[PDB]
């Protein structure tokens, strides 16, 4: 009758009640997102409140089982999951104020709008208006207008809230025995109590910085290439030696360079692989796309989808009568009920997305046997890393030929491979300095290294040093540029995207070894090759029951993050870019700006 | 024999309080067992299914209960889990057949059917064919237990059955036929 046995009894009761309440909450959420109506809003909120009240009661009860006497790591991990109070550690007034601030920021971002000069009646929302301007317009002044208007009208409403937010979140984090809120976020990667696999919170910062330095030689060449092409697009606005203007990168924040592809195409006289016409000519629909994804997973040795998946999932747009959120998601409702919510259209992008979301569902299925509190990925970056390797494999020409969408006699050559790799580099590599610099900035803000009076001054210096992007106009301390992004205004961890990207390649290379693949890594197809499927499955079924360093070692042969698989993936692109840049400056000066 | 009153019944008993009906002084016909449902499992341990009509026994008992699909593998000699240990346990030396079928269309409701209870906490393992329908509060801690509380748990939990759950969490109706031989 020791404390460990009482804790195990407690957790068993928790897992049963939690599965029932969680299921009810997840189903109500599903019903709302697939059938949008006020009655479902009330049902979603009532089930959500029931779930939250349950967790608060169980968290309170969980404080009676100290972890110091517990020897079993599974029990200790489940108790850690329940004992943290989070916002419950704050006084009632600060908690209501913090939730007010978070709701205010969400409201300001979601409904923020700007108006055309001298035309108060013609006003654009971030989506689709400004995003469309930033993605498709080639008029320098229009792009700058959208940039500045968003930063002034929205950034200056969020700034004082971000200051109060940072203060309240740091107080909360300190009350939970963390150095700052940055350590709260980095606690997701903490391993403590497994000899040889331990990973401190502070260590995460160092590892990210080391991987970034290794990446730098590749990024600097990609950046320089893009600069030359943009010089032709904007002949009088880009310095051959300086940073790129932030508003010219193809997005609102410069998070991705994917929309610059049409200007930077290596060999523009040849097409990219696009099998949309093949899917239309063959009379494909959403059902065949999902069945082909299923065949992909079955081929590698993973299980078939359940009957409930095919009967309850919403794979097509319900139509004009029944509204739904057309944002692809993979749902695990608990107790064996797995669903995908997508508004599938016949296009190659949705084909790959179907593989991505199926890649998530297979993961949710693999760890379904774990205790309720451990039914998640090893860390925040594993779930998407798995989905991305599934998308990455499905896209290779070998796959398209084998399924029958790419012509049997299509002949790949090096110019097509370079066009493919540049597009991938623009979406995978061009986003890493952004994610690193942004997360690093927040860490320094929460820690207290950057005083409030220099938040933006320091922000722009870092952007120039790490990313190579310079503001087109100066900004004083009344602006809040970081908060103009969804993942900053709302309380989300952004490091997920840097870490996940490296994992994506670490897994893919190891699987390619299991498949006995020869030749360039980017052409690797892990179809069939049941050794790769079993290798991945052995990790996927673990959920959170093991340290992420071990879950990673079980697939790639290493206990930490690395970058070599990524650099190898893009190796022929790096060589090509080095060749293209022999007459160009590689790197950048931080003194030049469009302003001066 | 009246096998249809066991297999074809409006409601099966909860596994914590399984229904043991005794069949005696009768002529059995086991081919009718295949007229009630497609079965998840029909597994005999001490007898051959195809020879059931050639044996004579003094008593046959039909143990009727509802369990989860993932728990069907526990109705067997030598198994462990919340059911093999705390609700219904077969002896290691067992003569009989374990019949299970999917009942999702009859027992599940959208709100959730909470009228099927199982035991998860007990002081000791059950003996073969022992039944315990007590609702006393289980004491997990060292302090005397007075009602529900910090280390005081109700020993029974209900299964929430809903038509959309995966196969492993749908209700299954299980009938175990135990064949007993004595005299006459
Ligand atoms: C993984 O293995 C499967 C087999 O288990 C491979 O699928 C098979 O691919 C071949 C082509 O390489 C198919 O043969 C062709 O079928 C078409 C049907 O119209 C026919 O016109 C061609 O003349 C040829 O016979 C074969 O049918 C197909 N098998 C199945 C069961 O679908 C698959 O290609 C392998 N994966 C990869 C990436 O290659
Ligand atoms: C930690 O506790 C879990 C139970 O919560 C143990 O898992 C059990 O291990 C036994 C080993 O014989 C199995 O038969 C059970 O089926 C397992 N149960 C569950 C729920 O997984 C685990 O082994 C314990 N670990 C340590 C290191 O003591
Ligand atoms: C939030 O979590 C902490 C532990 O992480 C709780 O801390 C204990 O609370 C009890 C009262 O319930 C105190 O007697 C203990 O001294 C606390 N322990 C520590 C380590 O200080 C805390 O109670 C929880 N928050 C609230 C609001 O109760
Ligand atoms: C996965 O499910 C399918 C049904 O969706 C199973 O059945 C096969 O389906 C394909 C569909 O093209 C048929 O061509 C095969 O003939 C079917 N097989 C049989 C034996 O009839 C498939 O077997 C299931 N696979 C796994 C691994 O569970
Ligand atoms: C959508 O929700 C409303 C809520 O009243 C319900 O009546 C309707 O049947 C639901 N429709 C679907 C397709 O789920
Ligand atoms: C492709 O290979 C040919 C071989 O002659 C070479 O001349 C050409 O430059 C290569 N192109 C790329 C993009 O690597
Ligand atoms: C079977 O269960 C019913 C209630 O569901 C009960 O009335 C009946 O007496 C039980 N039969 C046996 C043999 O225990
Ligand atoms: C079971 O009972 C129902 C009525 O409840 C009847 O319609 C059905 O035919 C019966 N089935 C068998 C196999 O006796």
């Amino acid at each position: 009758s020791t404390i460990e046995e009482q804790a195990k009894t407690f957790l068993d009761k928790f897992n049963h009640e939690a599965e029932d309440l969680f299921y009810q909450s997840s189903l109500a959420s599903w019903n709302y997102n697939t059938n949008i109506t006020e009655e479902n809003v009330q049902n979603m909120n009532n089930a959500g409140d029931k779930w939250s009240a349950f967790l608060k009661e169980q968290s309170t009860l969980a404080q009676m089982y100290p972890l110091q006497e517990i020897q079993n790591l599974t029990v200790k991990l489940q108790l850690q999951a329940l004992q943290q109070n989070g916002s419950s550690v704050l006084s009632e007034d600060k908690s209501k104020r913090l939730n007010t601030i978070l709701n205010t920021m969400s409201t300001i971002y979601s409904t923020g709008k700007v108006c055309n000069p001298d035309n108060p009646q013609e006003c654009l929302l971030l989506e689709p208006g400004l995003n469309e301007i930033m993605a498709n317009s080639l008029d320098y002044n229009e792009r700058l207008w959208a940039w500045e208007s968003w930063r002034s009208e929205v950034g200056k409403q969020l700034r004082p809230l971000y200051e109060e937010y940072v203060v309240l979140k740091n107080e909360m984090a300190r009350a939970n025995h963390y150095e700052d809120y940055g350590d709260y976020w980095r606690g997701d990667y903490e391993v403590n109590g497994v000899d040889g696999y331990d990973y401190s919170r502070g260590q995460l910062i160092e590892d990210v910085e080391h991987t970034f330095e290794e990446i730098k030689p590749l990024y600097e060449h990609l950046h320089a290439y893009v600069r030359a092409k943009l010089m032709n697009a904007y002949p009088s606005y880009i310095s051959p030696i300086g940073c790129l203007p932030a508003h010219l990168l193809g997005d609102m924040w410069g998070r991705f360079w994917t929309n610059l592809y049409s200007l930077t195409v290596p060999f523009g006289q040849k097409p990219n692989i696009d099998v949309t016409d093949a899917m239309v000519d063959q009379a494909w629909d959403a059902q065949r796309i999902f069945k082909e994804a299923e065949k992909f997973f079955v081929s590698v040795g993973l299980p078939n989808m359940t009957q409930g998946f095919w009967e309850n999932s919403m794979l097509t747009d319900p139509g004009n009568v029944q509204k739904a959120v057309c944002h692809p998601t993979a749902w695990d409702l608990g107790k064996g009920d797995f669903r995908i919510l997508m508004c599938t259209k016949v296009t190659m992008d949705d084909f790959l997305t179907a593989h991505h979301e199926m890649g998530h569902i297979q993961y949710d299925m693999a760890y379904a046997a774990q205790p309720f509190l451990l039914r998640n990925g090893a860390n925040e970056g594993f779930h998407e890393a798995v989905g991305e390797i599934m998308s990455l494999s499905a896209a290779t020409p070998k796959h398209l030929k084998s399924i029958g969408l790419l012509s049997p006699d299509f002949q790949e050559d090096n110019e097509t491979e370079i066009n493919f790799l540049l597009k991938q580099a623009l979406t995978i590599v061009g986003t890493l300095p952004f994610t690193y610099m942004l997360e690093k900035w927040r860490w320094m803000v929460f820690k207290g290294e950057i005083p409030k009076d220099q938040w933006m001054k320091k922000w722009w210096e870092m952007k120039r040093e790490i990313v190579g992007v310079v503001e087109p106009v100066p900004h004083d301390e009344t602006y809040c540029d970081p908060a103009s992004l969804f993942h900053v205004s709302n309380d989300y961890s952004f490091i997920r995207y840097y870490t996940r990207t490296l994992y994506q390649f670490q897994f893919q290379e190891a699987l390619c070894q299991a498949a006995k693949h020869e030749g360039p890594l980017h052409k690797c197809d892990i179809s069939n090759s049941t050794e790769a499927g079993q290798k991945l499955f052995n990790m996927l079924r673990l959920g959170k029951s093991e340290p992420w360093t071990l879950a990673l070692e079980n697939v790639v042969g290493a206990k930490n993050m690395n970058v070599r698989p990524l650099l190898n993936y893009f190796e022929p692109l790096f060589t090509w870019l080095k060749d293209q840049n022999k007459n160009s400056f590689v790197g950048w000066s931080t003194d030049w700006s469009p302003y001066a | 024999c009246p096998f249809h009153e066991v297999f074809n019944a409006t409601r099966f008993a909860s596994v914590y309080a399984w229904n043991r009906t005794r069949i005696s002084n009768c002529v059995a016909d086991y081919s009718v067992l295949y007229n009630f449902a497609p079965f998840f499992a029909f597994k005999c341990y001490g007898v051959s299914p195809t020879k059931l009509n050639d044996l004579c026994f003094t008593n046959v008992y039909a143990d009727s209960f509802v369990i989860k699909g993932n728990e069907v593998s526990q109705i067997a000699p030598g198994q462990t889990g919340n059911i093999a240990d705390y609700n219904y346990k077969l002896p290691d030396d067992f003569t009989g057949c374990v019949i299970a079928w999917n009942s999702n269309k009859l027992d599940s409701k959208h709100s959730g059917n909470y009228d099927y209870w199982y035991r998860s906490l007990r002081k000791s393992k059950l003996k073969p064919f022992e039944r315990d329908i007590s609702t006393e509060i289980y004491q997990a801690g060292n302090k005397p237990c007075k009602g529900k509380g910090p280390n005081c748990y109700f020993p029974l939990e209900s299964y929430g059955f809903r038509p959309t759950y995966g196969v492993g969490h749908q209700p299954y109706r299980v009938v175990v036929l135990s064949f007993e031989l004595l005299h006459a």
